[PDB]
């Protein structure tokens, strides 16, 4: 239910590809399984201990009286308590794209963000980002942009001007899941 | 054993993306590379590789995030903190400042103390202290993610750094003039009382 | 005649959709009692902007210790039960710590002692418009005639 | 924070209109003469 | 990028680089920056409702400042600026602390007005500067009617303005009063390059590194933290053990 | 010579609470959920509630042409005797059109704030007409060209009404004052209307207590808002400024509070030239 | 114009304006200087008026630079605290506590309004930041007036001088009359919060004073109290009402007890008694008496 | 010169004070928002004074 | 002592920056005041850096400091390091050309903002020198300071050229009457248009 409402959320509500395979694996249909499965997938805290302290509640036994409220503070404990469970229940966030300086330097909050090519489909293959100097940089007034110059002509501006800098404002980062839910409702909605 | 180590990591992912391709057999092109499994497997990655030599550790935000994104994976908060984290072990601090400002701007409401812990040991190991100074009254105002007994650790540690650094522009005329910052460590150690910090949660040294 | 703007005139209707636009970005309020959908009185629209108005400003006094113990790091406790009312109050006190000639010599401790004693004045200050609040149970906690 | 700021040390930090210790006195000691008029 | 030759386009994009690095730009206005006639300002528009108790304070709109009174008998706690608004033209006189400039610099008691730069002299020891006229006051720039009438004789003109016109070498002496002169600003550490010359000097500020020193030698008082976050013990605190009862 | 240690400018005292910057892409994505001051809504330069409304138009709309309105004009009783003759297909389609035609209102009146659920319900609307017009009315494809054409006109009619419903209302931000002379008219809209609104018979004691609390701080400082609650607070103040304006300068006034304070020392009353 | 009064009220006047010389509250949410949150006052006591107006001059230089680069190092705090965080939920739970609210019940604020509510509290910040530094970067010492607050930070305030002479013989010849006297100069610190890094730099003055100077601080801070409800009740007056004769002189420690009065939270259940009959009994509501005995069903 | 001397700068300070004065912005400020004694008084008598 | 910290230097010193463990000691090294107060100290009151307000009875905290060259003097292309007798007063009505420029700008809202896309900064430029080259050069904000002398606008016009101080006619000839408006960027454009019309290789000793 978590990886379901995380794969919605990632859209804005149809389901993201966040939820298709989760770092979940199915339970066997044996007790001995039931313990490798926990064992395997919540092994950094100690389970049995986890449910043993969870029974009582104020001196009540929910164990054997109020079966779902212990199940769900069993759950809620070794949820808590593992790190492991921590470290796979994370949201999906956007790429955070890389970014140059401006050659024709115009601002110093605006810069030439590095766009991967399944945003800009074509093209030539490229190189790695960093070699042509693009580092991560981000501040609370950064904008990022794709520049190009005007196409001088044959006319008076020759050589006094330094080829003026057109600009073309693009986003900060890549929503993956939103690009993916857009793709496939092309792939679906259209047909 | 580094490297060794970083290229077993590297054929153990090579190996999690061919199973991971084959257990997906719509969003047809886009998978596995959008599912939950890569991006767990790739933070593995980075947090192995981040126990590494210096050379994985520098590839993590620079090999490692690019292919990443190029292979269209979307990250999730751990990435970021493990890029943070590598970056602050290779001592590059403008730009570990720009991935926190990056989640400031746009995810705010997931970010984790592991991102501060991030950027108060990379500027102990850049050995700019008074950002280590700036970055705990700042966990200090905002309470919130929690700061654990690590983040005590690392503070105090860069308090001790710069205690016992000697100066040159004196000479050592009189005495050590750094010395005074460690009465800094009665205070933050009443903040720690205050945050609910333990502070026999601290090693031995 | 030229820097002059016509009044633009609003109909109800458009004001019931943005109303129910509101409610729709914000169903708390609604769920809370601040503002409805209906546009039965005359001045229900000019009712409902009051009510936003006092939601968006009127901070509750647990609230407030909150903020204030956050960021401008204002020590004390903070009572979240409805018996338990928070009261922003002044400290006023007096350290006093001689340098000269009682530094230090075997009269240091009566000398300090003396200093402290005659300090030992702590003015407790409060505003009675800071208690004009509402209490837990959402009456106010300091009326006219309190 | 440091003990010592950042703004003594740090030349980005320097104020620009801040002046020299030696000019202020030297212009506060000088003598004008008063008699610049032929009558008064 | 900017073009070179131009002034108009050189100096705008010195001021889009300091714009955008965070130099100039909307700061609240100090009372030492110069409010005069005729300054542009970003001024928060008051409103008035006779609910409200002590004011109401709103969005920060474009203004023009009237005037100022910079006394402080015609201009009592707290201040006012009288400021006239850009939409609407109204003429408000709003407090001094809901008031902005466009600062120019950081460290500036006047942030309004830009720097200058001064003229150049290669052979700057000779500069001629009128004693009874240091501002040129007895100079006329425009032509009275009665010049006509005035002396035509050159010589006795030229005498007096070359008489008690002097040097700027002789104006002022460097004595030993400047030699043991103290420091304006607070010192790192006390410095031994210049000490031949000194012969008296005795600093007015304690340097940092004396400061750093007699505050690294003795410890703290840990009650001066007063941290509290249970409460007051309303039945034990003042019922504790006999020696140290209140 | 030099320091070895970490060289900094110094930080900037540009406000940057007040310093209204140019709108990014990322902001006007997330502008349905921001928060802001009633000055960053009705900015001077860069207004954002403009840009809040401008991304609800339905983008490449354009209107149809004459011969289109000619077309959807006359369709209920010219082509309707063409598609069929018969009785129960001609009552079908009639009772079909009738229902589009009442759901397109529907659509066009329901869904004003939200782009994208407009889109998916009038595509849906759309598409289950089509169905049940391709069951039975052939007669060579002509309603399917028809229910095109109101597709057409029906994505218009929404891109027109929040067009000059809504922007070209609050479009002149120097006539609303920049957002302060809203809570200017709203102020003194209280200030005409304490018997209805703060009273003993029009609210409770624990609504008249919040009010006096909020009103004697010792600045009251008004509140940042979202840009749906923004445009409420507008269009209701633009409503309320009619009546606290003397008759004379009720319909053509310079800026919305204009008129209401009964003595304003303005700076154009000297300068008639 | 002119003043002519009636003396009942001159004699109200005068006796008002001096009883309520220090009823002042300075730490008020204001603007610039104002309003403040802490306020510092360190009194410099010397021999000579210009040994305590030469201190303040060194006293004054140094809680500028050491204050500018504390509010710097609060501002640059603020500045990330307005471009993103997430909301605690120890503070989401403050705002949801009370029962019944402004509007009649609970009052469910969301996490989009606690952090409206925690913005616009973080915008004073800036403005009183701000406010700091510029008067900290306006005192150059071609132009420098540290006794105005509209100009520096901290300002120095003036305080009249202890003067105290003596009559004695100088043989029943003459009398001589030599005065005691020391000088006072204030210092007055107003931050919009609260720091303990100002607060220990303030106190180590005390260790580089000048030569037979020493001095005093004053401390007036914002700190908060809970009137407890629950330990402190409102009751209605009891029955038998007291008299003056429950206040005689040492009634004080014969007759009355101590605040607050002990109120018992425990009791014995008696033989018929139900959960609606104990509660009938305590005065309180079922449910409530079930949630402080979780431990009995 | 200045505009005014030292006691006649202090009598038109008061009178700046006075013409500003609402007691209800008097709020904690002490015995600065008691409101120039002279003018203050003078509005209270006017029941006795009839100009 | 670390395998880490020397591939970390070796990383650092191939990238040009500076290494971690030169950072070890603290160095406050030599601040400008300081600085300022030795070359005060050793000239003698440095004559000749001080301005000529300097030794007039009472000058402002501005003339109390050293000669320094500000960014006013970057743009104008006629400034050499000795004038003609009449460039320093052409570059101080230029210099308050640029104020009254700067100041209606912060009038009319044309001011830079941080994030300025280029097209939004030449569509705010280009509006600027719309709204300024209607606006008449108020010389009343022109202050004559140390040494120039008071020259009026037909001297300069006289000397330098009309079209190096512009009438409303000459700007509307050149885009496309004595009166001076204030400058605009376009037409000194427009102006300057016009007027422009083997690693490792050894020595032979070792080889």
């Amino acid at each position: 239910q978590t990886l379901q409402n995380n794969a919605v959320e990632a859209v804005g509500a149809g389901s993201a590809p966040w939820s298709i395979l989760g770092p979940l694996t199915a339970i066997g249909p044996t007790a001995e399984d039931t313990m490798v499965w926990l064992q395997q997938h919540y092994g950094d805290v100690d389970v049995m201990s986890i449910m043993r302290w969870a029974r009582f509640r104020k001196g009540k036994d929910l164990m054997a009286k109020d079966r779902p409220q212990y199940l769900a503070r069993a759950a809620a404990w070794i949820e808590l308590l593992s790190k492991r469970n921590r470290e796979m229940e994370e949201v999906p966030l956007t790429y955070m794209r890389k970014s140059k300086p401006l050659v024709l330097d115009t601002n110093s909050n605006v810069r030439v963000a590095w766009q991967t090519p399944l945003m800009r489909s074509g093209g030539p293959p490229r190189l790695l980002a960093r070699e042509e100097g693009y580092v991560f940089h981000h501040s609370n007034s950064s904008r990022f942009v794709e520049e190009t110059y005007r196409h001088p002509g044959e006319s008076l501006q020759s050589r006094y001007l330094a080829l003026q800098p057109l600009h073309t404002e693009v986003s900060a980062k890549e929503d993956f899941q939103r690009l993916y839910y857009q793709a496939q409702k092309h792939h679906k909605q259209q047909e | 054993n580094g490297e060794e180590r970083a290229q077993e990591a590297y054929r153990w992912f090579d190996l999690a993306l061919t199973s991971l391709a084959v257990d997906c057999g719509h969003f047809v092109p886009y998978l596995p590379q959008g599912t939950a499994a890569a991006s767990h497997i790739t933070n593995a990655l980075m947090r192995t590789l981040l126990t590494c030599g210096y050379t994985h550790v520098a590839a993590i935000p620079d090999s490692v995030y690019d292919r990443m994104g190029s292979m269209g994976i979307s990250p999730t908060i751990s990435t970021y903190e493990l890029v943070m984290l590598a970056l602050s072990l290779q001592g590059n601090m403008v730009e570990a400042e720009s991935i926190l400002s990056f989640l400031r701007s746009h995810h705010s409401e997931h970010i984790t103390v592991e991102s501060f812990n991030a950027l108060l040991l990379g500027h102990r190991e850049a050995r700019q202290f008074d950002c280590c100074d700036a970055i705990w009254q700042e966990l200090v105002d905002r309470r919130w993610p929690r700061a654990s007994p690590l983040t005590a650790e690392l503070y105090l540690r860069s308090i001790m750094d710069h205690a016992n650094t000697p100066t040159s522009e004196p000479l050592q005329s009189f005495a050590n003039i750094n010395v005074v910052e460690k009465k800094k460590v009665p205070l933050v150690l009443a903040q720690m009382d205050e945050l609910g910090v333990p502070r026999t949660h601290l090693s031995r040294v | 005649n030229m820097n002059v703007v016509q009044r633009p005139c609003i109909e109800d209707g458009l004001l019931s959709l943005v109303l129910e636009a509101v409610t729709k970005r914000h169903p708390n309020w609604v769920k809370a009692g601040v503002i409805q959908t209906t546009l039965k009185d005359p001045f229900d629209a000019l009712r409902w902007m009051m009510h936003i108005f006092i939601r968006l400003s009127y901070v509750p006094h647990a609230g407030a210790a909150t903020i204030a113990r956050l960021s401008r790091r204002r020590i004390g406790p903070i009572g979240l039960e409805p018996h338990q009312f928070n009261v922003p109050a002044e400290l006023g006190f007096v350290e006093q710590y001689d340098n000269l000639q009682y530094k230090r010599y075997d009269w240091q401790g009566w000398y300090q002692r003396m200093l402290d004693v005659h300090n030992r004045n702590v003015s407790l200050r409060c505003r009675i418009c800071d208690l004009q609040r509402l209490d837990g149970n959402g009456v106010q906690f300091v009326d006219m005639q309190t | 924070s440091a003990n010592i700021p950042r703004s003594v040390w740090d030349p980005a930090q320097h104020n620009p209109n801040w002046s020299d210790s030696y000019g202020h006195d030297i212009t506060n000691r000088r003598a004008w003469p008063a008699r610049k008029w032929t009558v008064g | 990028a900017y073009n070179r030759g131009n002034y108009v386009e050189t100096q705008d994009s010195i001021w889009e680089e300091q714009t955008a690095s965070g130099q100039e730009g909307w700061s609240p206005a100090t009372h030492a920056d110069g409010l005069r006639e005729g300054l542009p300002v970003r001024a928060r528009r008051p409103i008035f409702s006779s609910s409200a108790e002590q004011r109401i304070a709103g969005g920060p709109q474009r203004a023009v400042i009237i005037q100022y009174h910079h006394q402080p008998f015609f201009n009592p706690e707290p201040r006012l600026v009288k400021v006239a608004f850009q939409c609407d033209g109204t003429i408000m006189e709003v407090p001094i602390s809901d008031v902005m400039i466009w600062q120019r610099r950081y460290h500036g008691p006047e942030r309004t007005v830009g720097d200058e730069s001064r003229r150049y002299n290669p052979a700057a020891m000779r500069r001629y500067v009128d004693v009874t006229d240091p501002f040129n006051e007895k100079t006329s720039n425009t032509e009275h009617f009665l010049d006509k009438y005035e002396p035509k004789r050159n010589a006795d003109t030229v005498a007096d303005k070359y008489r008690t016109t002097k040097q700027i070498t002789e104006i002022d002496k460097w004595t030993r009063y400047d030699s043991a002169r103290a420091d304006n600003y607070r010192p790192l550490s006390i410095s031994h390059r210049r000490d031949y010359i000194r012969m008296g000097y005795i600093p007015r500020y304690t340097p940092w590194e004396w400061i750093a020193i007699q505050e690294a030698d003795q410890p703290l008082i840990a009650e001066q933290i007063r941290q509290d976050n249970i409460g007051t013990s309303y039945f034990f605190s003042l019922n504790r053990y006999w020696r140290y009862k209140a | 010579t030099l320091h070895n240690q970490r060289s900094a400018a110094p930080e900037s005292s540009v406000s940057q609470s007040h310093t209204v910057n140019a709108p990014t892409v990322d902001e006007c994505e997330m502008l349905a959920e921001r928060w802001g001051t009633m000055n960053y809504w009705h900015n001077d330069t860069f207004p954002r509630l403009v840009v809040f409304l401008k991304k609800l138009l339905v983008p490449d709309v354009s209107p149809l042409s004459p011969t289109a309105e000619s077309l959807l004009s006359m369709f209920e009783k010219v082509v309707i005797p063409k598609l069929t003759s018969d009785e129960e297909d001609r009552r079908k389609l009639v009772s079909l059109w009738s229902e589009t035609t009442l759901q397109a209102e529907a659509a066009v009146t329901k869904f004003l704030f939200q782009r994208g659920s407009f889109e998916s319900m009038l595509h849906r609307i759309i598409t289950d007409a089509l169905e049940k017009m391709s069951t039975l009315a052939l007669g060579g494809q002509e309603g399917n060209l028809a229910l095109e054409a109101l597709k057409r006109q029906t994505l218009f009619k929404r891109n027109d009404y929040i067009q000059k419903r809504l922007i070209d209302v609050v479009s002149n931000s120097a006539y609303l004052g920049y957002g302060d002379s809203v809570w200017q008219v709203f102020f003194a809209a209280v200030e005409a209307n304490e018997e209805n609104l703060l009273s003993d018979r029009a609210t409770t004691d624990a609504i008249r207590a919040a009010w006096e609390g909020v009103m004697r701080e010792d600045v009251v400082r008004l509140p940042d808002v979202t840009g749906v609650v923004a445009l409420y607070l507008t269009l209701v103040c633009i409503r309320e400024s009619g009546r606290l304006v003397p008759e004379e300068l009720k319909e053509l006034s310079s800026g919305l509070e204009d008129g209401v304070r009964p003595g304003v020392r303005k700076l154009q009353q000297y300068p008639l030239i | 114009f002119p003043f002519q009064w009636k003396t009942e009220d001159w004699y109200e006047y005068e006796v008002a304006k001096v009883r309520n010389r220090r009823f002042v509250f300075e730490n008020t949410e204001e603007d610039g200087i104002r309003g403040s949150e802490v306020t510092y006052k360190i009194v410099l006591e010397g021999f000579w008026d210009h040994h305590v107006m030469k201190l303040a001059e060194d006293v004054c230089m140094f809680l500028k630079d050491v204050g500018r680069q504390i509010v710097e190092e609060k501002l640059v705090a603020v500045r990330r605290l307005l471009q993103g965080g997430a909301v605690d939920p120890e503070l989401l739970a403050a705002f949801n506590c009370a029962r019944a609210g402004p509007f009649g019940g609970l009052d469910e604020y969301d996490k989009e309004e606690v952090a409206n509510f925690l913005r616009s509290d973080l915008r004073r910040l800036e403005e009183q930041c701000l406010s700091v530094i510029n008067r900290c970067n306006v005192p150059v010492p071609g132009a420098t007036n540290i006794y105005d607050p509209h100009t520096s930070w901290p300002h120095v305030e003036k305080l009249e001088p202890w003067v105290r002479m003596a009559e004695f013989w100088t043989s029943e010849m003459s009398t001589a009359h030599y005065e005691f006297r020391k000088f006072f100069r204030v210092i007055i610190c107003k931050l919009p919060f609260q720091s303990t890094e100002f607060e220990k730099r303030m106190y180590d003055i005390r260790h580089w004073l000048h030569r037979q100077t020493s001095c005093e601080f004053h401390t007036i801070y914002r700190r908060n109290v809970i009137h407890d409800s629950a330990v402190f009740p409102t009751e209605h007056d009891p029955a038998t009402p007291t008299t003056h004769e429950h206040h005689r002189m040492f009634s004080f420690a014969l007759d009355w007890q101590s605040a607050p009065v002990n109120r018992l939270s425990t009791d014995t259940v008696h033989e018929g008694e139900s959960w609606d009959a104990v509660a009938q009994r305590l005065g309180c509501s079922v449910g409530e008496l079930k949630d402080a005995n979780a431990e009995r069903e | 010169f200045n505009e005014f001397d030292a006691k006649g700068r202090e009598y038109v300070q008061y009178m700046r004070e006075f013409a500003r004065f609402d007691p209800r912005k008097s709020r904690g400020n002490g015995q600065k928002g008691f409101p120039f004694r002279d003018a203050y008084l003078t509005k209270m008598n006017e029941a006795n004074q009839k100009t | 002592q670390n395998k880490f910290d020397i591939m970390r230097r070796e990383d650092r010193l191939s990238k040009g920056e500076q290494d971690l463990t030169e950072r070890n000691t603290i160095h406050y090294g030599v601040p400008i005041q300081q600085i300022v107060d030795e070359f005060v100290f050793r000239h003698r009151n440095a004559r000749g850096e001080r301005p000529l307000d300097y030794f007039k009875p009472f000058p402002n905290f501005r003339a109390l400091r050293l000669n320094r060259m500000y960014r006013d003097v970057e743009g104008f292309s006629l400034m050499k390091q000795r004038p003609e007798f009449l460039e320093w007063e052409l570059f101080t009505r230029y210099r308050q050309h640029h104020q009254q420029r700067r100041r209606l700008a912060l009038l009319h809202g044309l001011e830079p903002v941080a994030n300025e896309t280029a097209q939004e900064r030449d569509t705010r430029r280009h509006r600027l020198d719309e709204i300024c080259e209607r606006t008449p050069f108020d010389e009343r904000e022109m202050r004559v300071n140390d040494d120039e002398m008071r020259v009026s606008v037909e001297t300069l016009r006289s000397w330098f050229g009309v079209y190096m101080l512009p009438s409303p006619t000459v700007v509307n000839a050149v885009l496309g009457d004595t009166r001076e408006h204030v400058l605009s960027s376009r037409y000194l454009n427009r102006l300057l248009l016009l007027e422009s019309y083997v690693p490792h290789e050894q020595p032979q000793e070792v080889l």
